């Protein structure tokens, strides 16, 4: 009447993505966890953008627009800040944001790139992630034109704005040989083998498993690089073990007041 | 008009890959594979940066002052 | 019955299966290289040091894949961007 | 280099000696005695004459340098230690070639007597964890305790590359590849002196995992620093003897003909001489070589082989009484090495109607790899008869594999019918309807009665 146990193996772990594979655990449990990877793990992101001088090709929305899709280095710091709707302090402060600046005017014929490298920090561990490759492109500038601005960052989900989201793109594949027979290929010899196809060259899917259950399940967490890509896992188990624990507080709160 | 700065149907960051992707055409990769060295796998990435028109090099012909 | 031939020789040419067989290579259990450390009476290394082409793949482990991205197609092309200079 | 200056009582070094002859190793002593010379020119003049390629020499003046180790040259005992060391790690290098006249404990007790007194001076030097450290390999166990005294050297002084090289040895043992080639890649960037070749045992890791690329460029530039090495002429016979298909000639000739030329005292070349010249139909020559391919060998997995070998030379002749005993070796040596053995035991213990033990050893067999024709060796010596699904389910299994692939199958089908007509009779009969064409292509011969009996009934 109670929990599986998970388990865990990491297949492969770089600086841009996790693969690995929880074993028992359920279906539900696993695209839950993939939700949370997308949606809920908590980033620093440009969300403020006050604009003083702006002479770009590109209008001020433009730019601001880009500036939030630049990521941040928030590795650290995403867990230390609090959400800036619940900050008390009647204006962005370290304890809740990261200050940005931007100056740059092309006094040069040859046109200048504005880049991420151009964002400067109030706080050297919230940096753009190409600062620590080349670096994003925000404008291209003539002879002449400048854009000047001051931006914060703040927490915030990739449920809210996809600025937030953390990662470039969730893998997430179980039964990879059609065991279960939840996907029913018209004609299964067209289907190219998934990376983790257990089966040999010659059949084409696994016997049908009636009794079987989705039980392993083949993740790929790619980074956009605002976290590590384990930084990515752990917090998205973090968050949403969270969740249910207020979910839980709030229930225990309704029945007792019953 | 500039170069999206992440893929949009994915995430990965596409805006810091223009110039190098010019760069790699300058070098005369091929089409495709300046995307395999970018490090570009999903197709949803690709079109990225295939399907970019970079207008602002023409926006940037206009002068506002000089 | 059946009076089956019992298997007393081989008509098989199992020869096929003696052939393929990998010989692993154990001429001295060192490894064919005498471990000890007062027989290094010359060096190479004096200082027209050798370094040869064929000595420096082995020194990589595994270093050395496809590229059906290039394969010419006739219903298949390429790509044109922003120049300055055009008709 | 080719004379030195000798220390004499008066006139010092206005005398030398010379080492293109060869001289007595008799009278050296006695001359170095008398003259007084320093401990240095002891391990000077014993460095030249391992220079001539002379082992013994080097090995028998070095030993009555132990007694004069400090008469009155003022406290040179580290050129005594030095000397000492010498005679605590060549008898190891010397016990592995032994001769026929000696044994391998005759210099054990000589390696392990004089290493005591070495570090009685210096202990735990650069050199004396060497000593501790090989004489486990010699007994054949303790290969954790030789690694751990291998280790030892790199945090005290590791100041040449062979002083890393035992531990890819011992990790070699433990069927570690990965390990060993990590620690055999150090070998070649510094590449110090040895006329063993030291990229040899490089060459011999990159033969596992698939690394044919590296290995062939491994035994070639061996090839070409010393073509006096037969460890990576060999080599390449092993690569190719399983081309047995095309340009046969350069494997008998540039592969087995130089090697055994070059060096014909070696067991692994006189083995695979007698396995391709069996193919050739030449018997005369097979068992020559097989009887002087065993009698030098010491680790089994060659003399295994050199049994598997007599005993296929005696098998085709009709000779199964000199060939059981032959596999029985081959099997008592070296039972894990290969399947060959098992095999050559399974197909002679028809004989003499002790096929009970047939079974049991063709058992083994399937553990490795199954194949067409082991499928046939117990499907004939099948003793299942009647409600017996021990021996039965085996047969099934057997005629499931050559059912599928068509190996000539002439009685396959019959060995079917046989076993299903308990089971549903409409496969036996299927099987007797395919068997009774399958008897007509070969030759016009008519359909033996008892096939025509059993489908009837
Ligand atoms: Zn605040
Ligand atoms: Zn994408």
């Amino acid at each position: 009447p109670y929990a599986n146990q998970p388990t865990v193996r990491i297949t492969e772990l770089t600086d841009e993505n996790v693969k690995f594979i929880i074993e028992n655990t359920d279906l539900a449990v696993a695209n839950s966890i993939r939700r949370v990877f997308i949606a809920e793990v908590p980033i620093i992101a440009i969300d403020w953008v006050q604009i003083d001088a702006n002479s770009s090709v590109l209008h001020d929305e433009f730019i601001a627009h880009r500036l939030g899709l630049i990521p941040l280095t928030s590795d650290d710091i995403v867990d230390k800040l609090q959400y800036s709707r619940d900050c008390t302090c009647e204006e962005f402060c370290p304890e809740c944001s990261v200050e940005f600046t931007l100056d740059v005017r092309c006094n040069e014929d040859q046109t200048r790139h504005v880049t991420s490298r151009d964002l400067i920090s109030n706080s050297p561990r919230v940096i753009p992630v190409t600062s620590r490759q080349d670096d994003i492109l925000i404008v291209k500038l003539r002879k002449g034109q400048e854009l000047r601005l001051r931006a914060y960052a703040k927490k915030g989900f990739g449920k809210e704005h996809a600025k937030w989201n953390p990662t470039a793109g969730v893998a997430f594949e179980y039964d990879p040989d059609n065991a279960l027979r939840h996907t029913v290929y018209p004609k299964p010899e067209e289907w190219p083998k998934s990376e983790y196809s257990e089966l040999d060259e010659d059949e084409s899917q696994a016997p049908y498993d009636p009794n079987g259950k989705p039980e392993r399940f083949y993740y790929n967490v790619e980074s956009c690089g605002s976290l590590r890509p384990e930084t990515i896992v752990l917090s998205a188990l973090s968050g949403l073990k969270k969740k249910l624990s207020d979910l839980q507080t709030q229930l225990s709160h309704e029945i007792q007041s019953d | 008009m500039i170069i999206p700065v992440r893929c949009f149907t994915c995430g990965k960051i596409v805006g810091n890959k223009w110039e190098a992707y010019l760069g790699l055409l300058q070098a005369e990769y091929t089409e495709g594979d300046a995307l395999d060295a970018l490090g570009l796998k999903r197709y949803c990435c690709r079109r990225m940066l295939l399907a970019h028109v970079d207008l602002i090099e023409k926006l940037l012909n206009y002068a506002p002052l000089e | 019955t059946y009076p089956f031939d019992q298997n007393r020789f081989v008509q098989y040419k199992a020869t096929s299966l003696e052939k393929q067989h990998k010989h692993d290579l154990l001429t001295e259990p060192d490894l064919g290289v005498t471990i000890d450390l007062i027989n290094p009476d010359t060096y190479r290394i004096d200082p027209n040091v050798l370094l040869d082409p064929a000595d420096e793949k082995l020194l990589e482990e595994e270093i050395q894949r496809s590229q059906q991205h290039a394969k010419v197609v006739p219903w298949m092309r390429k790509t044109e961007y922003i120049s300055t200079e055009f008709n | 280099r080719g004379s030195i200056e000798i220390p004499l009582r008066d006139t010092d070094e206005v005398i030398e000696l010379d080492f293109d002859q060869l001289p007595e190793g008799d009278e050296v002593i006695s001359i170095l005695k008398q003259e007084h010379t320093q401990l240095h020119i002891w391990i000077a003049l014993a460095l030249e004459y391992y220079k001539q390629g002379k082992t013994e020499e080097f090995v028998k003046l070095l030993e009555a340098a132990r007694i004069d180790g400090n008469l009155d040259y003022r406290d040179h005992e580290k050129d005594q230690m030095t000397c000492l060391d010498t005679l605590a790690a060549y008898y190891v290098q010397q016990a592995r070639k032994e001769k026929n006249k000696d044994n391998k404990k005759d210099l054990i007790t000589q390696a392990t007597l004089l290493y005591t007194m070495a570090d009685k001076i210096i202990m735990y030097d650069q050199n004396h964890l060497l000593g501790r450290a090989c004489f486990c390999l010699l007994e054949g166990d303790k290969m954790d305790q030789a690694d751990a005294q291998f280790h030892f050297v790199l945090n005290q002084s590791p100041n040449n590359i062979p002083a890393l090289l035992g531990k890819a040895c011992i990790s070699f043992n433990k069927k570690d590849y990965r390990g060993a080639l990590a620690y055999y890649k150090k070998a070649l960037r510094t590449n110090p002196g040895c006329p063993a070749e030291v990229r040899l045992g490089m060459g011999h890791c990159f033969v596992k995992l698939n690394k044919l690329e590296k290995a062939r460029l491994a035994f070639s530039r061996a090839l070409e620093l010393n073509s006096k090495c037969v460890g990576a002429l060999v080599g390449l016979a092993v690569l190719e003897l399983n081309n047995k298909e095309a340009d046969s000639i350069k494997n008998g000739v540039q592969l087995l003909s130089r090697a055994y030329t070059i060096d014909p005292s070696n067991p692994m070349v006189l083995n695979h001489l007698a396995n391709h010249f069996f193919f050739k139909k030449d018997y005369s020559k097979v068992q020559h070589l097989a009887l002087h391919a065993f009698h030098n060998t010491e680790v089994e997995a060659m003399q295994a082989e050199s049994c598997y070998q007599l005993a296929r030379s005696f098998h085709v002749q009709e000779d199964y009484d000199q060939a059981f005993q032959y596999y029985y070796q081959a099997t008592q040596f070296a039972s894990s090495s290969f399947v060959l053995p098992f095999f050559g035991l399974g197909q002679m213990y028809i004989y003499r109607g002790d096929k009970e033990n047939a079974s049991q050893c063709f058992e083994k067999v399937l553990k490795a790899y199954p194949n067409n024709y082991e499928t046939m060796k117990i499907l004939g010596s099948l003793y299942a008869a009647s409600e017996d699904q021990e021996k039965r389910d085996i047969a099934k299994g057997h005629l499931k594999k050559v059912t599928e692939q068509y190996p000539d199958d002439v009685e396959a089908w019959i060995e079917l019918a046989q076993i299903l007509e308990q089971t549903d009779i409409q496969g036996a009969l299927s099987a007797y309807g395919t068997a009774t064409r399958i008897l007509q292509e070969k030759v016009q011969a008519d359909v033996p009665p008892e096939i025509l009996n059993n489908v009837g009934a």
